[PDB]
RNA sequence: GACGGAAGGGUUUGGCACCUCGAUGUCGGCUCAUCGCAUCCUAGGGCUGGAGCAGGUCCUAAGGGUAUGGCUGUUCGCCAUUUAAAGCGGUACGCGAGCUGGGUUCAGAACGUCGUGAGACAGUUUGGUCCCUAUCUGCCACAAGCGUUGGAUAUUUGAGAGGAGCUAUCUUUAGUACGAGAGGACCGAGAUGGACGAACCUCUAGUGUGCCAGUUAUCCUGCCAAGGGUAAGUGCUGGGUAGCUACGUUCGGAAAGGAUAACCGCUGAAAGCAUCUAAGUGGGAAGCCUUCCUCAAGAUGAGAUAUCCUUUAAGGGUCCUGGAAGAAUACCAGGUUGAUAGGUUAGAAGUGUAAGUAUAGCAAUAUAUUAAGCUGACUAAUACUAAUUACCCGUAUCUUUGGCCA
RNA sequence: GGACGCUGUCUCAACGUGGAGCUCGGUGAAAUUGAAGUAUCGGUGAAGAUGCCGAUUACUUGUGGUUAGACGGAAAGACCC
RNA sequence: UGAAAAUUCUAAGGCGCGCGAGAGAAUCCACGUUAAGGAACUCUGCAAAAUACGUACGUAACUUCGGGAUAAGUACGACCU
């Protein structure tokens, strides 16, 4: 077991999934605590 | 796609190509000037200039190498004695191949190969 | 000149050790296990050198518990700690692949050079 | 989109600090200048015209010469491309290689290697027939259509013909190293084109 | 693998005229004799070429 | 309609015109504009 | 590069001495197994009067291959014969001891107990 | 869902004998596919006698995928292991001017049965020529010519078209929800793979009839020494750079948005209620349209711009030296103002210590001179040679109208 | 029918070699052929259309490749009557 | 050379096949080599690969007593003294 990689941003912030709602749309997106940049898939925050 | 750059293969298998090159170089050194197909002459000069630059310096070991390619003793001695001492200084390009036109009959591209400076007599 | 070779010279940082094909050598190198490193060792006969430039590698063969093992090491790799030459041998090839066919005691030995007094 | 005209020098490998090897392609960047601008209200769209390595003054036609009349000390450029929807620059400017300093992934566009008239088995990974058991069928197409319906060969059936020479853009190449003093970029992986061919490097879309 | 119908004279003429077409060689008058010789070839009439003798033209 | 505002009317007129070289020429004789303005002011077209 | 029909040395003390690969697991058209993969083997030759009979089908893990496979640090390790170890249902070594060396990709494939019972890890 | 009743599909066994016997080659396998949806998997649902897990039934959905072997000529089927699944069909039961000929359907011979016999048998066994240089359409690629309303040179908007669209295991959420227990999640994240596709040669690996070394037989260079030829299309072995290649390396399947299928609605009638619909207005899938990559103004609807030229100018072509390109072409680099090619010099590297001389040994041979000699398909330098004091193509026609200016 | 050894038979193809193929010069056939400013789809029809209907698509002309069709060529079908 | 009129090379002697020259694309036919696996190919180990000589050692079931048998299996081979 290669140590379970901690789900961390490239800016040292935890990445957490939120579900925005907008106009009949549930949206899932990824949010970084340290820098508050909103992206949609944590791929884009590593 | 083509690999093996550096030849023309002269349209013949390896042994016969080597024999062809040896014979034509021998004749070229003997006669100071020959006429043939452009491709054949091109390869001939690629090897003749190499032989001349190897024979610029006359030693036993160098002579014994040049014998591995020049099997005519008379022409080997001529190459080591009469030809190179006039190209001792020239940095390269000892020969000169000049086109002659399409030959009648099978329309080959003829050309003339000669030495830039004629050797000692 | 070449920009490739200049980049290589800028990235060497780890000079090649001195040894020749046919010597018996011990290489000591680093190995990671997750987060921890250990020093590992490999005794055997160098039986080839390799490619041009920084990609140069060498091959080491040894016999372990009756089973042959070969390893390929990149020469300029930072993981290589030390290479030490236990016995220096005299060969005539440039690649000693015939040792793969040698069997028994003959499968692992190379006559050494004996420096003149 | 930030882009540059580079030249594929070749490939090599580098050793990361802990020992991990990374195979890289090296790109050399001759100076790139902004030659002109395209505007939505005059050309219909917004883009920046970018140019690279110079031409020999004996082989510049006068249309090309006049293209550079108003620019000061910018000789004619052999490789000219367009960068759509870019700002922050104007005619006479000059783009460093460091515009990628903050970028993690790039995209590279170049002209893939040419392979000449190539057969189906190389071109499309066709299997062939057996090489024994009486076979007289080795690297031919096989069947191509159906019998009477449709009584023709469908458009786009894959056969023999020329292979490669097209443009291609490879995506999400990781950026390994940037070296300003030698004007070089080191990306991780393969880049289309032969040695010395000229590629265009753009900031990655993703 | 055999012609299905005899082609029209138009098609035969077109193919023949396109294929059986030989191109003129380039020329350049000799600096010595003024003959029109093939460009980049020794003059076949006087033997000179860029003011150098290479042949000895006979009958 | 959204991708090509003139396409429906062009298609319909092309269908209703005769076929052949003269039909194609007649369709060449037609200009369709999405908006309420045209560029052929030099011809003083007669309104209908 | 173990494929179907490949012969392998059983490198443990269950009793078998030669095994034959009859399937490469985990993939539809999967054709090759590497170090640390699990294959389905049939036993072609065994020590007499052992707990493993000739002609039984088990699962095994590959511990040595004769074709080198790249590692992260650029090193390649190429053994001299292909060898495997029999596993029980829990995907754990059925035997109690392992003969000869093994390659260290077992470490990453999480076969720590095979690694420990091995003699040398290369 | 019995007993019955009404249809469609044209695939099974048949019916008919309409096309073809001055010939439409018949079963499987191989290769290559394309299409239908009556969906095997992945996706979205309704209901369950659906606790959960796992299912059952029905509806929507064809984007992608849909295994390797044993037996048999077999399709089929059974069986062994796998897998998210091992779909059903049309296309002359797809595909023999693409392949195989095991089977069927010739002449040999044998067995059983029938016949007095010649012989016969949708009974069996064994052996047994698979022809054709592509005229046309079609398709995969590449050019010549001209057009695009003056003629050229670069950079591009894009109609339109093609490519691609697969999926698993494990770890967190959580042994929590659920549940007597056993057992065990939806939703949403992370890591590592399989298959497939593309690019590439840094590594791994193959080739490497350039090259180097060892050695056998025989002939030759007068001989010793040292070499050379021949053992097809390398004499045989040990290596091998460039180039090509996969078994190698790297990358790719997205994210988001729009309009929807089945389905679920909200507000509400006709029909005082009720009702997703009739006025409206919303959610909603690997599908559709954008987005990603490639081709693309012959898109004759021939586009847009910047610059050059104004009676043969701008520019292009031929010729030549070549390549990163290539069947001939084209494209691209270069032509004395010139590093395009050869040669030369040097280097990255291959082979592995030459010849000669000296020493040691009776000799085979070894050591020193020596990281030697030789070879350098690539890289950079250096005009010595070859690319010529050169030859052909190639520019505002006229009519109508509007704007500006005189 | 099975086993050992051995192998590109195969997973899975790659590179090289010799003769053709390609280009040019010389010599120069063949079967075949009502001709031809001979596209595709859905139909129709002696029941599988280059030639008919409706629609769609397509600048003119060659070369190197490939055989889906022209119920292709070859032999007044050998099977059946 | 060798047991040999085998095999390879070569003397005497006779010939260089009565279209050539460029270029090396696909492809066709015939060959060379190969990582890992070793019949998973296929109607069938078809085709290839492999075995191969000399001198010694050692050879079974079965048998008509002759055989099987070169069974199988294995060692040595160069140069100098
Ligand atoms: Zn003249």
């Amino acid at each position: 077991r290669v140590g379970s990689k901690e789900l961390i941003s490239r800016w040292g912030g935890k990445i957490i999934m939120k579900s925005k709602f907008e106009n009949g749309k549930i949206k899932h997106y990824a949010e970084c605590q340290t820098s508050k940049n909103t992206a949609r898939k944590p791929r884009d925050l590593f | 796609m083509k690999t093996k750059l550096g030849f023309n293969r002269l349209s013949r298998k390896s042994s016969h190509r080597r024999a062809l090159l040896k014979n034509m170089v021998i004749s070229f050194f003997k006669h100071e000037k020959i006429s043939s197909t452009k491709t054949k002459l091109f390869e001939v000069k690629r090897f003749a200039e190499r032989l001349i630059t190897r024979a610029k310096v006359d030693t036993v070991h160098n002579r014994r190498e040049l014998s591995k390619f020049i099997h005519d003793k008379h022409i080997l001695n001529k190459l080591f004695t009469k030809i190179s001492p006039v190209f001792r200084q020239r940095s390269g390009g000892y020969t000169r191949m000049i086109k002659l036109g399409k030959r009648y009959g099978d329309a080959a591209e003829m050309a003339i190969l000669e030495l830039v400076e004629k050797p000692l007599k | 000149m070449d920009l490739i070779r200049k980049i290589e010279a800028q990235n060497k940082k780890n000079e090649a050790f001195v040894f020749n094909v046919g010597d018996t050598v011990r290489v000591v190198y680093k190995i990671i296990e997750g987060s921890n490193e250990r020093l590992q060792s490999f005794e055997g006969i160098v039986i080839s050198f390799q490619n041009k430039g920084i990609g140069k590698t060498f091959l080491i063969r040894k016999i372990s518990s009756g089973i042959g093992v070969e390893k390929i090491f990149p020469v300029y790799s930072p993981i290589i700690e030390k290479v030490e030459v236990l016995r220096r041998g005299k060969v005539r090839r440039a690649k000693l692949y015939y040792m793969r066919n040698r069997i028994g005691k003959a499968a692992m030995k190379i006559k050494e050079r004996l420096t003149i007094k | 989109m930030l882009g540059l005209i580079g030249k594929k020098v070749g490939m090599t490998q580098i050793f990361q600090k802990n020992g991990i090897v990374v195979p890289v392609t090296v790109i050399e960047f001759q100076p790139n200048y902004i030659i002109g601008k395209k505007t939505v209200d005059r050309d219909g769209y917004s883009a920046l015209i970018a140019g690279s390595v110079d031409l020999k003054s004996s082989k510049v036609s006068k249309p090309i010469k006049g293209q550079y009349k108003s620019l000061k000390d910018i000789e004619p450029k052999r490789y000219v491309i367009e960068l759509k929807g870019l700002d922050g620059y104007d005619a006479g400017d000059e783009i460093k290689v460091d515009v990628f300093k903050s970028v993690k992934y790039v995209d590279v566009t170049g002209t893939t290697k040419g392979k000449g008239f190539q057969g189906a088995m190389k071109r499309h990974n066709f299997s062939g027939g057996p090489s024994s058991h009486g076979s007289k069928f080795h690297r031919h197409l096989g069947g191509t259509g159906q019998a009477t319906t449709p009584a023709r060969t469908f458009k786009g059936t894959k056969m023999a013909g020329r292979m490669a020479g097209n443009q291609q853009t490879i995506q999400n190449l990781e950026v390994v190293l940037i070296d300003e003093e030698k004007r070089a970029l080191l990306v991780k992986g393969a880049v289309p084109g032969a040695k010395g061919s000229f590629v265009v490097v753009k900031k990655s879309k993703k | 693998a055999v012609p299905k119908f005899k082609p029209s004279k138009s098609r035969s003429r077109t193919r023949r005229s396109i294929n059986m077409r030989k191109k003129i060689p380039q020329f350049q008058e000799c600096s010595n004799c003024g003959n029109l010789g093939v460009r980049h070839r020794i003059c076949l009439k006087c033997g000179y070429y860029r003011n150098n003798q290479y042949l000895e033209i006979g009958l | 309609s959204e991708r090509k505002p003139c396409a429906p009317l062009e298609i319909a007129i092309k269908g209703m015109l005769p076929k052949g070289p003269l039909g194609r020429n007649l369709f060449r004789n037609l200009k369709v504009f999405s908006g309420s303005e045209h560029t052929l002011k030099a011809q003083n077209p007669i309104k209908l | 590069m173990i494929q179907m029909q490949t012969y392998l040395t059983i490198a443990d003390n269950t009793g078998g001495k030669v095994a034959q690969c009859i399937k490469v697991l985990g993939g539809s058209k999967r054709r090759y197994a590497k170090i640390g993969d699990i294959i389905t083997i049939v036993v072609k030759q065994a020590i007499p009067n052992s707990s493993v009979k000739k002609g039984d089908v088990y699962k095994a893990v590959i511990v040595r291959t004769s074709k080198e496979v790249r590692r992260k640090n650029g090193t390649y390790v190429r053994f001299d014969d292909n060898a495997c170890v029999i596993l029980d249902a829990n995907l754990s070594p059925r035997g109690k001891r392992v003969f000869g060396p093994v390659a260290r990709e077992l470490r990453d494939a999480n076969f720590m107990k095979v690694v420990s019972l091995a003699s040398e890890v290369i």
